[PDB]
C-alpha cells in the first residue's frame, strides 16, 4: 500500500427506479451508476492520517453535481438576468431526494475516518478504505441542516477556526428532533411544528459544548443581522415549493414555552437563483396538503466578532454557502491514489 | 483588480450618507469584503465584513445599528451606510476584499485575514451646517529663546479663512495652519510668526483674517505684555 | 488594540523594525504610501506574497510581531499598520531621513483676555521645526492625562521644509480655573519637551 492525497473525477452511483418521474432520479439513472451490492471495507490497521473537510475536493464535485441536477429539474416560468429573460413552460414536478454514493475510479480510494469524535481536520487513529462513499441526500437548506447523519456520540462543533469569525461554524446534532412543515387545505401562507421541549433540551446542550469551546463563555443567540431572504430564515424545497421559515422562536434565549413551537413560514414564487445570477418565478403552489417531516441533524452559524472584551459571544444562524451542507457529509471521506 | 470608491461626502449631524466601492477585474462574488474606518489621528477600526455572496454580514457591537453594508452583484458594487451621524463619525472609510474568505475556489491560503485588496478612502465630513463666521484671538508673545506670536480663529464655517498679517507685506516666519474640525462641527485655525525678540515695543504685528462665506474682516493687534 | 510606534526613521541603505505588541495570533503587514491605497506585504508573521520584495521580512517573539525593512528606499516612505483579524494596530510613520534630524520648538500659549471675556478658555501648543514630521502631543491638567477636548493638526511642511503641528484644548472656564497647572508635552525622536502655563 502505498499512497498520497490525489483529485481525481470521481463518479456518483444511486439506486434511482429508470421508470420514475421524480426528478432526483431522472437525473441519477443518466448521470450515476446503480449502487454496488456487496460492497467492501477494510480496515488499515495502525495506520494514522490527515483529514481536512474544509479543503476537500469531492465538496466541489457534488456542489457541480447537485447545481447540474437543479438547472435540469427546477422549472421556472420565468428567468431574469442580466438583461435577458426567458419565458417557458413550467409544470409542477415531483421533488423528493435521494440517496447518493460517490465512488473514485480505478487507481483511486477514499479514505473514511472512523474515528467517531473526529471535528473534521486532525489526524485520524481508525482509518478504512472503501470505494464509494455512503448515501448522501442532496438536500438544499439554509441555517438548518437537514435529513442528515448525525453524530455518533458528543455533539460536535466544526469550523476551519472558531478564533477567525468570518468562517462559517457547523454544529452536529447527537440526535435529530423532527421538523414539521404544512401548507394546509392565504395561499402562500405555512408554518412549522417543533416540539418545545426536545429542541430546547438539545439546544442547551448546543450551548453548554460552545462553552466549552469558548472558554466557558455566555452564549447567546440572535437574529442573523443581515443578508438576502435565503439566508436570514429557514429557506427550503419540499415537493418542488419554495419554503421560507422565520425562525427566531428556534433560538429563544429566555428559555434554554415547552409545548410545540410554531414558526410561520410562506412558499415563495419569486426566489433569487443560488447560482449567483439573477431572479427566477414559479408557480402558483398546488391545492391540498403540503407536508414534510425532516430531522433536524445540524445548524450552521456565524460568531459576531468584536467582543473579545467581553463576557459573552453571540451566534447568529444562517447558511449562504450551499458547499457546507456538503461538507458537513464528506467530512470523514478523502480521495487517495495508490 | 481593484476597488475604486466614492468621491468625498459632508454631511450634518443627524442624517444617513451612503459610499460605495465598485470592484472591477476580478470576480466580486468570491471574496469577502471588509470596511475600515480611520478617524484623523487614529488608527483603523474595523467595522465589519460582508460576504457579497448571500449578503452576509458581521458588524462588532459598538456599530451594529449604525453600520450597514449592502451589495448589488449585477453591477459589482458594494455600499456601506452611516446611520445617525456624528461628529464621531468624520472619518476615512475604507473597504478592502479579503482573499482569503468567500466563497468558490480560489481562497488563497491565509489564516490571517489577507487584506489584499484596496480601495482608497472616501472621506466622511460631518459639520453641523448653517454658517457662523469666526472670532479672532490674539496669541500674545510674552515668557536667544526668541519671540512667537499669533491669532487664534475660532467657531466659523464653512471653509475657508484666508488668514494674512500686516496686509500681506509679513512674510517672513509666518505659517499658517490646517483648519481643524472640532465636536462643534465648526472649524478653528491657527497662525503663526516667529520674531526677533527686539521687536517688541517697537515693531507691530496685525492680524488680518477674512472670511467671505459671512462677510467677515477682521483685523486684530497683537501685542505683549 | 495592537499598540505599534508611532514614528520610526532611519537613513537610506540601513534597515529599520516596525513592531506591534498585542496578541499571539497570526499577524500581517500593510504598507500606505502618500496617495495611494494600503498594499499588503507580509502575511501570516513572516510569509511574503509573490511581488514583494526581499528587503520585507517578518517575525515574532513572544506577543510581540515585528515586520523589519532592509536597504531602505525612500519610496519605502510611508505608513506601515498591522492585524490579527480584527485586532489593528494604530500605525506607524515610516520616514527615511533626507535630511538632520530636528528637535520641535514648542511653545505654550494660554487664554487670552478677550476669549475669556466671552466665557471661552482655549490652550493651544504650536510645534515647529521639527523633522521628521512625527510627534506625540499630549495634553496634562496638572499631572493627569487629558482625553476631551483636544483636537491635534497633521504635520504640515514649513516654510523651510521643517515641520509645524498644532494642537488645541478647549475647555470653559470652570474647567479652566481648576488646576492651576496645564502642560503641552510633546515627543519626538524619543525625546520630550514640556510647556507648562497656570491660570495667572
Ligand atoms: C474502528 O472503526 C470501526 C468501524 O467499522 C469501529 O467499529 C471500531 O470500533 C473502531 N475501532 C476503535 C478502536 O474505535
Ligand atoms: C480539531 O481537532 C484537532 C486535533 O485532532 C485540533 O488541532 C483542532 O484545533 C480541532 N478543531 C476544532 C475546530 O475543534
Ligand atoms: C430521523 O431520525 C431517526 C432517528 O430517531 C432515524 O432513524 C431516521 O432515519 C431519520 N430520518 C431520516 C434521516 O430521514
Ligand atoms: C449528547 O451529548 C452530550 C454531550 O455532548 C452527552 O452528555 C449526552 O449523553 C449526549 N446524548 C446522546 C443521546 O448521545
Ligand atoms: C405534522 O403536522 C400535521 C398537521 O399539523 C399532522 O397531522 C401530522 O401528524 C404531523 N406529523 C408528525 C410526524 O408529527
Ligand atoms: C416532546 O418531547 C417530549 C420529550 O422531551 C415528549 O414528552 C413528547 O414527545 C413531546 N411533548 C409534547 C408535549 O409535545
Ligand atoms: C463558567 O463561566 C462563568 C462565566 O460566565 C463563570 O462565572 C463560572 O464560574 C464558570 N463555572 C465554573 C464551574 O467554573
Ligand atoms: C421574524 O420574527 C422576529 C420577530 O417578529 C424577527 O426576528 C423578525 O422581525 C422576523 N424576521 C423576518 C421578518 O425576516
Ligand atoms: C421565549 O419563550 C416564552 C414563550 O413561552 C416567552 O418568554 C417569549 O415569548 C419567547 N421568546 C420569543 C418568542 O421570542
Ligand atoms: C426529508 O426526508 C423526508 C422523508 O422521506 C421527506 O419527506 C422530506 O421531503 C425530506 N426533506 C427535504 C427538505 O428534502
Ligand atoms: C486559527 O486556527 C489555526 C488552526 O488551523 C491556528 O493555527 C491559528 O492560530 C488560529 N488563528 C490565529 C489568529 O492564530
Amino acid at each position: 500500500p502505498v499512497w498520497k492525497d490525489a483529485d481525481t473525477t470521481l463518479f456518483c452511483a444511486s439506486d434511482a427506479k429508470a421508470h420514475e418521474t421524480e426528478v432526483h432520479n431522472v437525473w441519477a439513472t443518466h448521470a450515476c451508476v446503480p449502487t454496488d451490492p456487496n460492497p467492501q471495507e477494510i480496515h488499515l490497521e495502525n495506520v494514522t492520517e490527515n483529514f481536512n473537510m474544509w479543503k476537500n475536493n469531492m465538496v466541489e464535485q457534488m456542489q457541480e453535481d447537485v447545481i447540474s441536477l437543479w438547472d435540469q429539474s427546477l422549472q421556472p416560468c420565468v428567468k431574469l438576468t442580466g438583461g435577458s429573460v426567458i419565458k417557458q413552460a413550467c409544470p409542477k414536478i415531483s421533488f423528493d431526494p435521494i440517496p447518493i454514493h460517490y465512488c473514485t475510479p480505478a487507481g483511486y480510494v477514499i479514505l473514511k475516518c472512523n474515528d467517531k469524535n473526529f471535528n473534521g481536520t486532525g489526524p485520524c487513529k481508525n482509518v478504512s478504505s472503501v470505494q464509494c462513499t455512503h448515501g448522501i441526500k442532496p438536500v438544499v437548506s439554509t441555517q438548518l441542516l437537514l435529513n442528515g447523519s448525525l453524530a455518533e456520540e458528543e455533539i460536535i462543533i466544526r469550523s476551519e477556526n472558531l478564533t477567525n469569525n468570518a468562517k462559517t461554524i457547523i454544529v452536529h446534532l447527537n440526535k435529530s428532533v423532527e421538523i414539521n412543515c404544512t401548507r394546509p387545505s392565504d395561499i402562500r401562507k405555512a408554518y412549522c411544528e417543533i416540539n418545545g421541549t426536545k429542541w430546547n433540551k438539545v439546544l442547551k446542550q448546543v450551548t453548554e459544548k460552545l462553552k466549552e469551546h469558548f472558554n466557558n463563555k455566555t452564549i447567546i443567540f440572535q437574529p442573523p443581522s443581515g443578508g438576502d431572504l435565503e439566508i436570514t430564515m429557514h429557506s427550503f424545497n419540499c415537493r418542488g415549493e419554495f419554503f421560507y421559515c422565520n425562525t427566531t422562536q428556534l433560538f429563544n434565549n429566555t428559555c434554554i414555552c415547552n409545548g410545540t413551537i410554531t414558526l410561520p413560514c410562506k412558499i415563495k414564487q419569486i426566489i433569487n437563483m443560488w447560482q449567483g445570477t439573477g431572479q427566477a418565478m414559479y408557480a402558483p403552489p398546488i391545492d391540498g396538503k403540503i407536508n414534510c417531516v425532516s430531522n433536524i441533524t445540524g445548524i450552521l452559524l456565524t460568531r459576531d466578532g468584536g467582543a473579545n472584551n467581553t463576557s459573552n459571544e453571540t451566534f447568529r444562524p444562517g447558511g449562504g454557502n450551499i458547499k457546507d451542507n456538503w461538507r458537513s457529509e464528506l467530512y470523514k471521506y478523502k480521495v487517495v491514489q495508490i | 483588480a481593484g476597488l475604486m470608491q466614492s468621491g468625498a461626502v459632508m454631511k450634518n449631524s443627524g442624517a444617513s450618507v451612503r459610499v460605495s466601492c465598485q470592484a472591477d477585474g476580478y470576480d466580486f462574488i468570491d471574496y469577502v469584503i471588509h470596511w475600515f474606518r480611520q478617524r484623523r489621528g487614529e488608527g483603523l477600526e474595523w467595522l465589519g465584513w460582508m460576504n457579497p455572496s448571500g449578503g452576509g454580514t458581521n458588524y462588532p457591537r459598538p456599530f451594529q445599528g449604525k453600520v450597514t453594508m449592502t451589495r448589488d452583484t449585477s453591477t459589482e458594487t458594494a455600499y456601506l451606510d452611516v446611520r445617525g451621524l456624528t461628529y464621531d463619525d468624520t472619518a476615512v472609510y475604507y473597504c478592502v476584499r479579503d482573499r482569503a474568505n468567500g466563497s468558490g475556489r480560489r481562497r488563497f491560503e491565509s489564516v490571517n485575514w489577507f487584506l489584499d485588496l484596496w480601495g482608497r478612502g472616501t472621506q466622511i465630513t460631518v459639520v453641523s451646517a448653517s454658517t457662523k463666521g469666526p472670532s479672532v484671538f490674539p496669541l500674545a508673545p510674552s515668557s536667544g529663546g526668541t519671540a512667537a506670536l499669533g491669532c487664534l480663529v475660532k467657531d466659523y464655517f464653512p471653509e475657508p479663512v484666508t488668514v494674512s498679517w500686516n496686509s500681506g507685506a509679513l512674510t517672513s516666519g509666518v505659517h499658517t495652519f490646517p483648519a481643524v474640525l472640532q465636536s462643534s462641527g465648526l472649524y478653528s485655525l491657527s497662525s503663526v510668526v516667529t520674531v526677533p525678540s527686539s521687536s517688541l515695543g517697537t515693531q507691530t504685528y496685525i492680524c488680518n483674517v477674512n472670511h467671505k462665506p459671512s462677510n467677515t474682516k477682521v483685523d486684530k493687534r497683537v501685542e505683549p505684555k | 488594540a495592537l499598540t505599534q510606534p508611532r514614528s520610526v526613521s532611519a537613513s537610506p541603505g540601513q534597515s529599520v523594525t516596525i513592531s506591534c505588541t498585542g496578541t499571539h495570533n497570526y499577524v500581517s503587514w500593510c504598507q500606505q504610501k502618500p496617495g495611494q491605497a494600503p498594499k499588503l506585504l507580509i502575511y501570516d508573521f513572516n510569509k511574503r506574497p509573490s511581488g514583494v520584495s526581499d528587503r520585507f521580512s517578518g517575525s515574532t517573539s513572544g506577543n510581540t510581531a515585528s515586520l523589519t525593512i532592509s536597504g531602505l528606499q525612500a519610496d519605502d516612505e510611508g505608513h506601515y499598520f498591522c492585524w490579527a483579524f480584527e485586532n489593528i494596530g494604530g500605525g506607524t510613520k515610516l520616514t527615511v531621513l533626507g535630511q538632520p534630524k530636528a528637535a520641535p520648538s514648542v511653545t505654550l500659549f494660554p487664554p487670552s483676555s478677550e476669549e475669556l471675556q466671552a466665557n471661552k478658555a482655549t490652550l493651544v501648543c504650536l510645534i515647529s521645526d521639527f523633522y521628521p514630521g512625527a510627534v506625540t502631543v499630549a495634553w496634562k491638567a496638572d499631572s493627569s492625562p487629558v482625553k476631551a477636548g483636544v483636537e491635534t493638526t497633521t504635520p504640515s511642511k514649513q516654510s523651510n521644509n521643517k515641520y509645524a503641528a498644532s494642537s488645541y484644548l478647549s475647555l470653559t472656564p470652570e474647567q479652566w480655573k481648576s488646576h492651576r497647572s496645564y502642560s503641552c508635552q510633546v515627543t519626538h525622536e524619543g525625546s520630550t519637551v514640556e510647556k507648562t502655563v497656570a491660570p495667572t
